[PDB]
């Protein structure tokens, strides 16, 4: 019930929606509120917010927000979320100074993929990780939130929604318009994200389609049917596209040690099929030292 | 090859279980049959054919409303209302492009307003608790596929089209897992069109056998029998299409040799 709530301020919107920070009365907890509007609906309880609920419910995980409960009031529908502090985002731009420390990049990764792999392993798709949809604790937990774009997939994969993941985060695959894709565009979008962290600059920030696709080409090189076999057969796929060099990755995240760019050389890989699985990634030499320490900056 | 293919697997079988139906809710309900439950089933498979919904959302919606009527007791005027709003659902799950409410409101031919098919859907989340994500026998047929050696077509379709009759009887069906009929269903496919049999690499995967799904396996092939005879033909006509290699033409085996 809402009377047990009292609403703290407006965070924001979600993929869907209005996010509140709101306390628990008798509890104390501190959680966030998505409100969804059915009074403007029209078409019931609309297909975004079916699949989060539905979805969230079953991946209970340490690095997945937890959905704690479902509020249904006359006109309306509550998520009721546990709070985090800030997104990813927020941080970054925040650490524009002392950059983030390699410890703290390590951990937040390491944590993605084990989010990442629960997901994948419950047969859930995510086709949104940006640093907006990654929240952080004072603890030094990092957690996908925002399910609303998710959706359960079957083994194999058959044609999904092809208007999927944040420009900036999606993959070539989808971009190329492959009628199928499947798990290895969320490490895609990681592997973008892991990128970001050591430069806080996001790695191919696109604004169009087709500028996407060239800014990803003249940085991993343009694909041909040797590194990507099936490539020149894609449906969006056009002869004319430049010829691009691939770069060294010590010159695309100059940063970034030799277990790192090998990492991210692995989750940036153009075909799907040799992507590294967030599973497989789990025991890279990266993480040999993984701990999880706080984030370095008060949130 | 996929990967996650078996932890997903793993995951799906666990889920099945707890997202089965009471075995024994016909019984239970008052007012309604198996053969009004039939009735309703296969009027679905119309709908989904006249909207090109993909099976998966048919099977789906079919667990949905087993579900909902195994907690819910149902008057015969309301059974309709409870398929309707249970493929809605289904289709925003399992769509692209689900067809809009207004569709699902003139395929009832009226008969229910698009305020009860609204409030049927908001009461079948409540009754499922928004549990939506269940295992179908679509979800563990398309991963048998992937032992087929090499892959064939009348075998795919073939198996579809017999999980599908099964959505039909409540008795006997309700008594066996997504994963069992879905093994039936493979095997008696497999048999028919190429005389194989449930391979090795499934009986490592599944734990299943030809005699643990031999009970599962003897009721589908009466059932593929007698499937001209059916009073409901909709699944047949759906299966002479080219689109599913018009695989209901396809003469059953007149024996197993189980
Ligand atoms: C991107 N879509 C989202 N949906 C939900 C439900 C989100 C969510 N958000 C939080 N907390 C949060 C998220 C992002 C930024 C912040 N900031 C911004 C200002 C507000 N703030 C305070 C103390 O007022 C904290 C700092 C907070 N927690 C859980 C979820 C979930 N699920 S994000």
């Amino acid at each position: 019930s809402m009377e047990n709530f009292q609403k703290v301020e407006k965070i924001g919107e979600g993929t869907y929606g209005v996010v509140y920070k709101a306390r628990n009365k008798l509890t104390g907890e501190v959680v966030a509120l998505k409100k969804i509007r059915l009074d403007t609906e029209t078409e019931g309880v609309p297909s975004t917010a079916i699949r989060e609920i539905s979805l969230l419910k079953e991946l209970n995980h340490p690095n997945i927000v937890k959905l704690l409960d479902v509020i249904h009031t006359e006109n309306k529908l509550y998520l009721v979320f546990e709070f985090l502090h800030q997104d990813l985002k927020k941080f970054m731009d925040a650490s524009a100074l002392t950059g983030i420390p390699l410890p703290l990049i390590k951990s937040y990764l390491f944590q993605l993929l084990q989010g990442l792999a629960f997901c994948h392993s419950h047969r859930v798709l995510h086709r949104d990780l940006k640093p907006q949809n990654l929240l952080i604790n004072t603890e030094g937990a990092i957690k996908l939130a925002d399910f609303g774009l998710a959706r359960a997939f079957g083994v194999p994969v058959r044609t999904y929604t092809h208007e999927v993941v944040t420009l900036w985060y999606r993959a070539p695959e989808i971009l190329l318009g492959c009628k199928y894709y499947s798990t290895a565009v969320d490490i895609w979008s990681l592997g973008c994200i892991f990128a970001e962290m050591v430069t806080r600059r996001a790695l191919f920030p696109g604004d169009s389609e087709i500028d996407q696709l060239f800014r990803i080409f003249r940085t991993l090189g343009t694909p041909d049917e040797v590194v990507w076999p099936g490539v020149t057969s894609m449906p969006d796929y056009k002869p004319s596209f430049p010829k691009w060099a691939r770069q060294d990755f010590s010159k695309v995240v100059p940063p970034l040690d030799e277990d790192g760019r090998s990492l991210l050389s692995q989750m940036l890989h153009y075909d799907p099929n040799k992507r590294i699985s967030a599973k497989a990634a789990l025991a890279h030499p990266f993480f040999q030292d993984v701990t999880k320490p706080v984030p370095h900056l008060r949130l | 090859v996929p990967d996650y293919h078996e932890d997903i697997h793993t995951y799906l079988r666990e889920m099945e279980v707890k997202c089965k139906p009471k075995v024994g809710y016909m019984k239970k309900q008052p007012d309604i049959t198996n053969s009004m439950r039939a009735i309703l089933v296969d009027w679905l498979v119309e709908v989904g054919e006249e909207y090109k919904l993909q099976n998966e959302t048919l099977h789906l919606a079919v667990n949905y409303i087993d579900r909902f009527l195994s907690s819910m007791s149902v008057l015969r005027g309301k059974l309709q209302l409870v398929g309707t709003a249970a493929m809605l659902l289904a289709s925003k799950f399992e769509e692209i492009y689900p067809p809009e409410v207004a569709e699902f409101v003139y395929i009832t031919d009226d008969t229910y307003t698009k305020k009860q098919v609204l409030r049927m859907e908001h009461l079948v989340l409540k009754v499922l608790t928004f549990d939506l994500a269940a295992p179908t026998v679509n979800q563990f047929l398309t991963q048998y596929f992937l032992h087929q050696q090499p892959a064939n077509c009348k075998v795919e379709s073939l198996a579809m089209f017999l999980g599908e009759l099964s959505l039909i009887d409540a008795d006997p069906y309700l008594k066996y897992l997504p994963s069992v009929i879905a093994a039936a269903a493979f095997h008696l496919a497999l048999y028919t069109v190429t005389g194989q049999s449930w391979p090795e690499s499934l009986i490592r995967k599944t734990g299943y056998t030809l005699e643990s799904l031999k009970p599962c396996l003897m009721d589908l092939h009466q059932t593929y029998l007698k499937a001209p005879q059916h009073a409901q033909q909709s699944i047949r006509e759906k299966y002479k299409n080219s689109k599913y290699h018009g695989v209901s033409l396809l003469n059953p085996p007149e024996t197993l040799n189980l």
